[PDB]
This record gives structure tokens, C-alpha cells and sequence, in this order.
């Protein structure tokens, strides 16, 4: 395996280096090659022949090489950056491949960002089989924390929830759901209900009413 | 160029893990095919690969388990993992390799080329060196298959239309009450990719999961349709469900 710091962090616009120490048998042999790893996204190539860029990629990413050890720079960083870095290497054909250890970027200095929320009734089809489920999908904020309260006609609920914890996005930013899982019976007796997010000392406020949906 | 992997999502452990990868786009004779794969919360972790010769690259640590093999008349590379655990649980991705040998030639200690030998101080011929410089790298990948190794049992989502009640608009797809992960969601069978948002699923203490997929589209959109594809490969299912808000 290629020796990677296991993580590596840099600032918003600023430049960080990643790099991937080998032996004479791979790295040293002179042509490595660097892929990026987003969640919920395939590997991305990204670098090489040492220095090469793939198709697609800016600028700003840029590889290097001396003797044993090779660099990965990345100029100029963005929040979508973000992500876990791999070097990889021929060993002693080109048929035999290697692995570096992955270096996971964090990206210092993001501003913050308000979550956008939407809230969906229980479908028409999900009511006729007497089951209604309330989604509550809370996306782009950072950082990545929320904390949700359900209510109906003022009061607040706490049974049948069920809320997931927040994810990152491929945009950096981060997202979570929540789920109020009820019978028809349920969601036909109260007048409104409410999904309410709380981000960073803030609050967002989405309702719904059976009469109109 | 494509490149569709396919076979069990899921294994029961022991069992031989077997997957296909089917291409598109070149012929399998013209390309090295490979396996890559990733364990949650892992390294990427090569596998293996195939040359259009039979040439066959293993990773050493698990080159007993694994057997790759090529089929050019369908345009498919196979993997197998014999004796499946835990361990084996992992997003497989299928990849097209580049693979290249360089033989190089150089002058040994004190030894300069002056035309085209290798010529010392005093003119007298040497023999070269050769070694030679070796060119791996993946040049595309394939979206990936998560195969999880367990005795798990099968529970196929029911597929339910969001919508808003009554500028832009906001709908979406709710994937209800499946079992094991994973489900993957598309849209219009994949022309709709921009505002797409698919969410992690939650579990219920029932042992189901369940997850959401919403889309955000214009306002200028009114009476017009949008299918959400959900596959649950565990259950060998594929529901398409039509949305149109009211």
C-alpha cells in the first residue's frame, strides 16, 4: 500500500497538498495516477502519468513527482473538494496495480447555510391502505446539524418519529429526513401539522393541513 | 462507453460471490477490464484485472479467492469471491484499465550515445541497460453494485407519489418499508439528474427501511409528468412511478 497522510485540511481559496510515498518498484517507476471519492458518486480519475489531467478536471488540481514520492495540489479550494483522495501505482507490471492509504480533505472556513425544508402529506394511495407517513426532507445546510420538532394543532409530538442524522451531500452541504408515520384515522383527526427545523439557533416552519390536501 | 455491473446484490455467506460487468461503447477484445472495490468506511481496494490477451493481474492478498474471466462474444469480464463473509461486503465497481509497458534503454557507469551505441571515454562499444516502466490507471469507472454478504431476508418497497397540497415545483417519490438496503432511485430513467436530491433511508424498528427522493422543477411545468425509477436489487425489483402534481 502507497503511504497517504490519513487526513489532510486546508481553507476556503487556499492550497493544500496531498502526498503518496512509495518505493522504487511502484511510484518510483514513474507514473501514478490520483481519483477522487465523493459519497454517493463512483471514484473520480482525476490525475495521471504523474501530471496529466483527466477530462473534465480543472485546472487548479495539478500533479507532481519526485523520485519516491508524489503530490496531489489543489489551488484555489472549494467546498465541493471536500472528499477522500487515493494515489495509485503500477508494481512491477502493468498488470499489478497499488493502492495509497486515502486522504480525507476537509475544507476550513465555510460560511454558513440555512437548511431549505419541504414537507409532503401522505399520499391519496398510501391512505386507502389505512397508513399515512408525513416526510419531512430538510437539505443544504452546514454545518451539518438540525434538530427537528413535529406538532399538530399546537402541540408537540414525539411517538412514530423517526429522524435520520445528517449526511453530506455531493455539494458539501448536508442533509437529513424526517418520517411521522401515522394511521389514516390519525392524520384525518387534527387540523394541521407542522415540521419544524432548527439550524444554528434558527428556525424553519413547514405545515400541512388534511382539509387541504 | 459504459459499463453495467450486474449479478446478486445479495449473498448468503460462504456462497461464491459472482458478478458480471457488462460494456458498451468498445469491444471487450480492445480494453483491460478490472475490479475495484469498497468496503464502508474503507480504502479502495484493487481487485483484479484482465488484458485482451488473458493477461491476469490479482491482488496478492486475496488472489486465492478470486477468479476473473473474460467472454469478448458478450462483451462481459466476470468476478468471483469464493467463500464470501462480512469482510466481502462492499460497493464493486467495474473499470476499464490503461495499461502500457515501456521498455527503456540507457548507458551503464561512464557511458554516453553517440549515435546509436553506447560509446565510452575512449570509443570503445558497452552494452546497454534495459528495464522497463509500467503504466496502470483507471480510465473509467462503473457506477458500482453493493453486494452485502448475510442470510438477510426480502421485503420489495412499496413506491408512493409526493406532492405538495394546494413558484417552482417541488415533488418527489417515497420509497416505503423495504428490506435490506440498498435502493436506488432515477428519474424520467435518468434524463432528470439536475435538482434531484435522494435522501439516506431511515429504519423503523421493524427491521424496514424506508427513503425519499425529490425533485425541484420549474414552475413553467404544469400537467406534465415525472417517473421515478426505484430498483431494490435485493428483492430482484423495479418499480416506475408516475408523478404529476395536482
Amino acid at each position: 500500500v502507497l503511504n497517504q497522510p490519513s487526513s489532510v485540511s486546508g481553507s476556503l481559496g487556499q492550497r493544500v497538498s496531498i502526498t503518496c510515498s512509495g518505493s522504487s518498484s511502484n511510484v518510483g517507476n514513474g507514473y501514478v495516477s490520483w481519483y477522487q471519492l465523493i459519497p454517493g458518486s463512483a471514484p473520480r480519475t482525476l490525475i495521471y502519468g504523474d501530471t496529466s489531467r483527466a477530462s473534465g478536471v480543472p485546472d487548479r488540481f495539478s500533479g507532481s513527482r519526485s523520485g519516491n514520492t508524489a503530490t496531489l495540489t489543489i489551488s484555489s479550494l472549494q467546498a465541493e473538494d471536500e472528499a477522500d483522495y487515493f494515489c495509485a501505482s503500477a508494481e512491477d507490471s502493468s498488470s499489478n496495480a497499488v493502492f495509497g492509504s486515502g486522504t480525507t480533505l476537509t475544507v476550513l472556513g465555510q460560511p454558513k447555510s440555512p437548511p431549505s425544508v419541504t414537507l409532503f402529506p401522505p399520499s391519496t394511495e398510501e391512505l386507502n391502505g389505512n397508513k399515512a407517513t408525513l416526510v419531512c426532507l430538510i437539505s443544504d445546510f452546514y454545518p451539518g446539524s438540525v434538530t427537528v420538532v413535529w406538532k399538530a394543532d399546537g402541540s408537540t409530538i414525539t411517538r412514530n418519529v423517526e429522524t435520520t442524522r445528517a449526511s453530506k451531500q455531493s455539494n458539501s452541504k448536508y442533509a437529513a429526513s424526517s418520517y411521522l408515520s401515522l394511521t389514516s384515522s390519525d392524520w384525518k383527526s387534527k387540523g394541521s401539522y407542522s415540521c419544524e427545523v432548527t439550524h444554528e439557533g434558527s428556525t424553519v416552519t413547514k405545515t400541512v393541513k388534511p382539509s387541504e390536501c | 462507453v459504459q459499463l453495467r455491473e450486474s449479478g446478486p446484490s445479495l449473498v448468503k455467506p460462504s456462497q461464491t460471490l459472482s458478478l458480471t460487468c457488462t460494456a458498451s461503447g468498445f469491444s471487450l477484445s480492445d480494453k483491460a477490464v478490472g475490479w475495484v472495490r469498497q468496503a464502508p468506511g474503507k480504502a479502495l481496494e484493487w481487485l483484479g484485472n484482465i488484458d485482451t490477451g488473458g493477461i491476469t493481474g490479482y491482488n496478492p492478498g486475496l488472489k486465492s479467492r478470486l477468479s476473473i474471466t473474460k467472454d469478448n462474444s458478450k462483451n462481459q469480464v466476470s468476478l468471483s469471491v469464493s467463500s464470501a463473509t462480512a469482510e466481502d461486503s462492499a460497493t464493486y465497481y467495474c473499470t476499464t484499465v490503461h495499461q502500457k509497458t515501456l521498455e527503456v534503454r540507457s548507458c551503464p557507469d561512464g557511458s554516453r550515445l553517440i549515435g546509436n551505441d553506447c560509446r565510452n571515454e575512449d570509443g570503445d562499444d558497452v552494452n546497454y541497460i534495459t528495464t522497463f516502466d509500467y503504466e496502470w490507471y483507471v480510465d473509467a469507472w462503473g457506477q458500482g453494485l453493493l453486494v452485502t454478504v448475510s442470510s438477510a431476508s426480502t421485503t420489495a418497497p412499496k413506491v408512493y407519489p409526493l406532492s405538495s397540497c394546494c413558484s417552482t415545483v417541488t415533488l418527489g417519490c417515497l420509497v416505503s418499508s423495504y428490506m435490506p438496503e440498498p435502493v436506488t432511485v432515477t428519474w424520467n430513467s435518468g434524463a432528470l439528474k439536475s435538482g434531484v436530491h435522494t435522501f439516506p433511508a431511515v429504519l423503523q424498528s421493524s427491521g424496514l427501511y424506508s427513503l425519499s427522493s425529490m425533485v425541484t422543477v420549474p414552475g413553467s411545468t404544469s400537467g406534465q409528468t415525472f417517473t421515478c425509477n426505484v430498483a431494490h436489487p435485493a428483492s430482484s425489483t423495479k418499480v416506475d412511478k408516475a408523478v404529476e402534481p395536482k
